[PDB]
């Protein structure tokens, strides 16, 4: 599992098992990654313009 | 099912024929639709008018030359070979007992079924000014096909070189509700369900979408998700062009 | 008259360097002939290009030296001179226009509310915010971070860190200026720290490590890891070593408030994650503190906005709750507000540009 | 909006100048079409034109619009000219012989064009190489238009030449005309070559066509022109 | 003044519709209507002839055919004075018809105010609507009101006018054609509300909403990538320039990838927005 | 007195020329959408093909078209250096006679067709 191989996990104390969908997530975040490149670096040639 | 394409050259030429006639609410004016009802797609590319004369006294009496049906249609040939008899069309805002009797007039040429058309000068409410129609029968039953517009390359850019959302939607979706508790309680005098059925097929097709409200929700955020990325984004033009205004303040200085 | 009374106030100005921590003449006479020299109609009838021209920006420090140890040295209430100046202060303010009065109107509450601090109420300083607010187009960047600095400070004795905050913000991106950012920074970073010692937060040290030196850094490090850790014993030996240097600061009363908050982060810090936590846990976890109190410790905390659980006497446990959920309906949609209000801050940026 | 109205063009055909008339026309030759006598701009002085002067000429009208820069546009087949060449003789060097043949033959008269014409000698226009197929010579090719600072050019005689009306001879002149400008410049001779970089074996039976133009135009420019410093 | 022709509604849109059969043929058509000059020039009815063998020429009309019809213009409403003859060309750069030569002649005789319309972009079709016409003029027609000074007359400068194969003579004389319009008040009713784009009207709700929400998860990882090549311009715009003066030939460098990085960025964020409110909007 | 009234009456004028301002600012929005709505009705579908030559000024450009002819067209405000490129094939208006947009690299042609595979099913080994 821990792999990606089989998806799900299990259950240690009343020995069970629970469900696990295949696609952990959507694209979002991809989109986020374009916005914290942009702020560590258009933000910091806004002072070198000013200064 | 079948859909009513027309034209905006037709549309505007029934227009004309009610002004140059001097036609009051007394008569309306009677004309032929020309196109194409072999396919799906019903088009019309032509359109004139005929001498017509309207009796409000006896809805049987009604003047119509057959000379001029015939010999227009085979006159007009030579224009485009495409443009046959699909119907008629005729103008005031309702279909009072002379227009029932009238329709078994053109039946006699016109191989598909014909379609009939009625032109609104005033067009008093909603939209469609144009409302098309077909007559067929088992009783004369009348259904109301999907009425567009689709012009030519040339025609639909014509429009715009003459002529050089969201509130209106609302409005007449609340006048739907109004006009159709009118009809529903003028029906039931009326008869002290057929009709209503349909109606009511319709109106009962969070009541339903309570167990899709908590997945909207859901969807709704990450909608704001990129617009509040898209937002960032605007924001760092505010500041950059908040220092770029400065650099020209700075050469009137020196300057 | 405009131009001859500017013309003396020139070389009024020039001697008035030498009176700001330079030259003192007498610590009688001066006081006494500084305010024969300023009454008589300087200010006139707002006129023309009146301002900067008063004293301002340099009688901060130089009244507070006199009525320290100098012509009072506690042998009178109050200084004759400094009631005089109350009187003279609060009529500038009174026959004020609200014109283009900007910088002159904030720079006298300043000591108002600086003389409140020592020694008087601040209770009804509360009452001069409302008047003092104003949109000061003519404060310079230097008194800018100095305005910040005082309201941020008087909303922590109103148990208020909220409010403080979008203040103390604004206070130490300001004031570029060397004196400002050596003695008047160190002194507004402590006040900023002040603020996440309320919050119970008390980040580690990383941009505050280089931009002050180990004065301030000695406290901070204690306290972070006292109230961190919840320990009441380690906490009392700091206040007694550092003593000396919460006296001048005006944080001694951090024995109390800060001394609550020890409890109150300790417990975020120690894993409360399990639901039926039992009472003989409790009691062993926090030193011999958390024995004594118990219940009445829990409950208080919940209110305050610090944690949510429930507290069983019959079985003997308390069920506790780590703040843990997912998003559904009206769960995201608490944040969908706030993130539009954190933009309503950038959309003045349109009239800025 | 004033750049809408700008975009709106009937069209603009390109020609080069010829003669000058006295009846304030001009005889321009028109590249795609041919030679059509036009009028001249009513701003622009008749003076100023020159022979195989570079100008713009209405589709519209059929006359002078204004004056472009004056430069013969290539038509791109393997001709077009290259910037910032990258070779050396460090690359190809070990041989010592054939590097004394090529400095006092190329490199010679570009740096002193005086040393043949006191002695008395014509200088070398040209120079045909011999040796064993892949020396090497496809390295230093790039060099020698690169340490003599010289335009760097490659000719194909098969690309210039086509079997459709009037594409078998304007390609092949407009080689003339950008050589007179681009004159410090080595022409390069390919489609002959048996040495061995590219070995074609030469072709006498696909040449038949340009033999009546190249080799006018080749023997015209040393002979008629006297143009140096062009090395074919 | 001179004469103004003020199209109608109905006039334009006829013209395009006899010309329609192919690009090289040709047809023809009667303009109607009565006017005055000085002002007053208007077309009540058009309407079209057929084909002949002979193209456009003074036998191309049918005289038969014509008074066969006319009798029908007058119990309709339709019957009005004839103004003119219009045509249809395919179009040349000076006389548009090379077959047309001795019908306006004739035309002429019978009115001197008389015009012949035609259609000039047959498939060149551009949106200004460029049409054409020819009037000849010969001997007379002057000792009258002004022609040129009505619009934009009175040029010459250089040789450049309109398809500027004419110059002075155009066909003949320069008749200076006005092109104009003019409708009542309710035509121009019908096409403010009735042309916008489409036709989804009455309710725009739940006509586009499932098919913008169908693609709005594709439309959301498209509008991802354009972001992603926004800020790298702007990363190697500053990097590149140690200066700030021009030798880069960058008269305006930033403001052409600046807008690139907003006007985009203020397109796609309005239409998930605008487009928000009504995709829900449910209630009860 | 009598120059301090006037000094009123002035700014007086000025309180309906800034809300005028605000009304030509949204009204001109609608009249540059519909010069926006043009500039994209130029192109559509009918386009033709053209060899780009060499640049010469903003706004102009010299082109060859495959009709065999020649000419002068004019560079959109787009295209201008970094975007340009020296010789690629372009796309060109038909009676107007402008710059339209570059080309994809197409070396295809109907004489001496050069042939690609796409998915290949052809298993290694």
């Amino acid at each position: 599992i821990l792999d990606k191989i089989f998806y799900g996990v299990l259950d240690q104390g009343n020995g069970w098992l629970y469900v696990y969908e295949t696609p952990n997530q959507d694209a979002t975040y991809d989109s986020a990654l374009e916005l914290v490149g942009q702020l560590n670096k258009v933000v910091d040639q806004l002072f070198e313009k000013a200064s | 099912h079948e859909k009513v394409t027309i034209a905006p050259l037709v549309l505007l030429s029934a227009l004309d024929h009610y002004e140059r006639t001097q036609t009051k609410e007394n008569k309306r004016c009677v004309g032929v639709i020309l196109g194409d009802a072999n396919s799906s797609t019903i088009r019309v590319t032509n359109s004139f008018a005929l001498p017509f004369e309207e009796d409000e006294k006896n809805s049987d009496v009604w003047f119509l030359d057959h000379n001029y049906i015939e010999n227009m249609n085979e006159m007009c040939k030579k224009i485009n070979a495409k443009e046959k008899l699909i119907g008629w069309y005729h103008s005031g805002p309702k279909l009072r007992a002379s227009d029932l009797k009238i329709n078994e007039l053109f039946k006699k040429y016109t191989q598909n079924n014909p379609l009939l058309l009625i032109v609104d000068v005033k067009q008093q409410g909603v939209g469609l000014p144009t409302d098309a129609y077909v007559a067929i029968e088992q009783e004369k039953t009348f259904l109301h096909l999907p009425c567009t517009i689709e012009a030519e390359e040339a025609e639909e850019i014509g429009v715009e070189h003459l002529l050089r959302i969201r509130l209106t939607n609302q409005l007449k979706s609340l006048k739907g509700l109004q006009s159709k508790l009118k009809d529903v309680v003028e029906y039931l005098d009326k008869v002290i369900h057929t009709i209503l059925g349909k109606l009511q097929d319709v109106f009962n097709l969070n009541n339903l979408q309570k167990a899709l409200t908590v997945k909207t929700n859901d969807e709704l955020m990450v909608i704001y998700i990129s617009n509040l990325v898209r937002s960032i984004i605007a924001f760092d033009d505010l500041i950059e062009n908040k220092i770029q205004n400065k650099k020209i303040q700075e050469q009137r200085v020196k300057d | 008259k405009t131009i001859e009374v500017t013309a003396e106030i020139n070389c009024f100005m020039h001697l008035l360097v030498q009176l700001f921590l330079w030259d003192s003449k007498e610590l009688e006479q001066l006081v006494e002939f500084n305010r024969k020299v300023v009454i008589p109609n300087l200010l006139c009838y707002y006129n023309l290009r009146s301002l900067n021209l008063i004293n301002a920006k340099l009688w901060f420090y130089i009244y507070l030296s006199h009525e320290t140890l100098a012509r009072s040295s506690e042998e009178i209430n109050s200084d004759n001179q400094n009631i005089i100046l109350r009187s003279t202060m609060m009529k500038f303010l009174k026959i004020a226009s609200l014109k283009h009065d900007n910088e002159t109107k904030a720079m006298l509450i300043n000591l108002i509310l600086r003389d409140f601090l020592n020694n008087g109420e601040v209770d009804s300083a509360s009452d001069f915010i409302s008047k003092l607010e104003y949109p000061h187009t003519d404060v310079s960047s230097s008194l800018e971070a100095r305005y910040f600095f005082y309201l941020s400070k008087i909303n922590a004795i109103q148990l208020d860190y909220s409010t403080a905050n979008e203040y103390i913000i604004a206070a130490i991106r300001k004031a570029p200026h060397n004196s400002k950012s050596l003695g008047f920074l160190q002194q507004s970073n402590k006040l900023h720290c002040c603020i996440q010692l309320l919050m119970g937060d008390i980040p580690e040290l990383s941009f505050f490590h280089q931009s002050n030196m180990q004065k301030s850094l000695l406290p901070y490090y204690h306290l972070t890891k006292a109230v961190k850790l919840g320990d009441l014993k380690k906490f009392t030996s700091t206040i007694t070593k550092y003593k000396q240097l919460l006296l001048k600061d005006d944080t001694y009363q951090l024995c109390v408030r800060l001394r609550s908050n020890v409890i109150k982060t300790g417990i975020r810090i120690i894993s409360l994650t399990y639901k039926k936590i039992s009472l003989r846990d409790i009691c062993l976890k926090l030193n011999l503190d958390s024995e004594q109190t118990v219940e009445y410790m829990v409950s208080r905390a919940i209110r305050d906005g610090v944690i949510e659980a429930k507290i069983n006497h019959e079985d003997g446990f308390i069920e506790t709750t780590e703040l843990l959920n997912i998003y559904d309906s009206e769960d995201p949609q608490q944040v969908f507000d706030e993130r539009i209000k954190f933009a309503n801050q950038l959309h003045d940026e349109y009239l800025v540009s | 909006k004033d750049e809408l109205r700008l975009l709106q063009e009937p069209g603009s055909y390109v020609g080069e100048v010829i003669k000058i008339v006295s009846d304030k026309k001009v005889l321009v030759k028109v590249q795609p079409e041919g030679k059509y006598i036009v009028d001249v701009a009513k701003d622009i002085n008749v003076k100023d034109l020159k022979a195989s002067q570079r100008v713009c000429l209405r589709s519209d009208s059929y006359m002078l619009h204004k004056v472009l820069e004056n430069k013969a546009d290539p038509l791109v087949s393997l001709m077009m000219v290259e910037k910032v060449p990258d070779s050396t003789y460090d690359m190809v060097g070990g041989l010592t012989k054939q590097i004394k043949e090529i400095k006092e033959v190329i490199e010679l008269p570009v740096k002193h064009p005086e040393l043949f014409e006191s002695l008395g000698i014509a200088q070398p226009k040209g120079v045909i190489l011999y040796g064993p197929p892949g020396t090497g010579k496809t390295l230093l090719a790039r060099a020698v238009a690169h340490h003599t600072d010289c335009k760097f050019i490659r000719v194909s005689g098969a690309e210039l030449v086509q079997k459709y009306i009037g594409e078998g001879s304007r390609m092949v002149r407009e080689l003339f005309v950008m050589a007179r400008e681009h004159a410090p410049s080595i022409i390069f001779m390919d489609e002959i070559d048996s040495i061995g970089s590219t070995r074609v074996e030469g072709s006498g039976g696909g040449d038949s066509e340009v033999q009546r133009t190249m080799l006018e135009l080749l023997n015209q420019l040393d002979g008629f022109e006297t143009s140096k410093n062009i090395k074919i | 003044t001179k004469e103004t022709v003020y199209i109608s509604s109905i006039a334009l849109l006829k013209m395009l519709k006899h010309g329609r059969a192919g690009v090289p043929m040709e047809v023809m058509g009667l303009m109607l209507g009565e006017f005055v000059d000085d002002y007053t020039v208007n077309v009540v009815d058009v309407f079209a002839m057929p084909q002949s063998g002979t193209g456009v020429s003074v036998e191309a009309v049918d005289d038969v055919f014509q008074a066969k019809m006319m009798d029908m213009l007058k119990q309709t409403g339709r019957d009005q004075m004839v103004v003119g003859w219009y045509h249809s060309h395919p179009g040349f750069g000076c006389w548009l018809s090379s077959v047309d030569v001795n019908t306006q002649k004739s035309f002429e005789q019978l009115n001197s105010r008389a015009v012949a319309v035609v259609v000039d972009p047959i498939q060149s079709v551009k949106g200004k609507v460029v049409i054409d016409a020819f009037r000849l003029i010969d001997t007379g027609a002057l000792i009258n009101n002004l022609e040129p000074r009505q619009t934009t007359s009175n040029t010459g400068l250089l040789n450049k006018a309109n398809i500027q194969a004419l110059i002075h003579g155009l066909n003949r004389h320069y008749y200076s054609l006005n092109i104009d319009y003019h409708k009542t008040a309710k035509e121009t009713k019908m096409l403010m509300n009735l042309h916008k784009e489409q036709w989804q009207s009455g309710l725009k709700m739940y006509d586009y909403e499932e098919k913008e929400e169908s693609n709005l998860a594709a439309t959301k990882s498209m509008v991802k990538i354009a972001e992603q090549y926004s800020k790298r311009i702007e990363e190697e715009k500053e990097l590149t320039e140690e200066e700030l003066k021009t030798r880069y030939v960058g008269r305006q460098d930033p403001k052409k990838h600046l807008s690139e990085t907003a006007d985009e960025t203020l397109e796609n964020n309005i239409v998930s927005v605008l487009t928000a409110g009504v995709n829900s909007v449910a209630i009860k | 007195y009598f120059k301090l009234k006037k000094l009123e009456k002035e700014y007086e004028l000025l309180t309906l020329q800034e809300d005028y301002i605000k009304d030509e600012q949204r009204h001109l929005k609608r009249e540059l959408k519909r010069a926006q709505e043009e500039v994209k009705r130029i192109q559509s579908v009918p386009l033709v093909i053209g060899q780009f030559l060499e640049p010469i000024d903003q706004n102009t450009g010299i082109v060859s078209s495959t009709t065999g002819m020649s000419y002068v067209v004019r560079i959109l405000s787009t295209l201008d250096r970094e975007l340009l490129k020296p010789s690629m094939s372009v796309a060109l208006h038909r009676h107007s006679n402008a710059l339209v947009d570059i080309l994809p690299p197409d070396s295809d042609s109907s004489i001496s067709v050069m042939g690609e595979n796409e998915k290949p099913d052809v298993t290694y080994a």
